[PDB]
């Protein structure tokens, strides 16, 4: 097992990198009509009847 | 190949897997039409100019 150690230091006094989103590859969520169900997150509530 | 991850420390040697693949073979055949009298000239090499 070969252990490699290295050490980094940003010499720039300000930021010196940028991370721009450039391209959407795919949209994972279906962007649909799916309302979350309050009778699943609150199953311990009801009315008087 | 493998990437040396130091963060998780989950060291792993290279995963050499083996698949096998078929070699296709093809067989083309054409014919050459050499006439008889020209081959008879080609066999008897002449000396007359």
């Amino acid at each position: 097992e070969v252990h490699h150690e290295m050490a980094s230091i940003d010499t720039g006094l300000s930021y010196s990198s940028t991370m721009t989103p450039a391209r959407v590859a795919a949209i994972t969520t279906d962007m649909g009509i799916h309302t979350q169900d309050f009778f699943s997150v609150f199953p311990a509530e009801a009315f008087g009847n | 190949p493998t990437i040396a991850h130091g963060d998780g420390r989950r060291p792993s040697k290279q995963r050499t897997f083996i698949v096998v693949k078929n070699c296709h073979k093809h067989h083309i055949s054409t014919e050459m039409e050499l006439s008889m009298l020209d081959l008879e000239i080609l066999h008897s090499i002449p000396e007359t100019p």
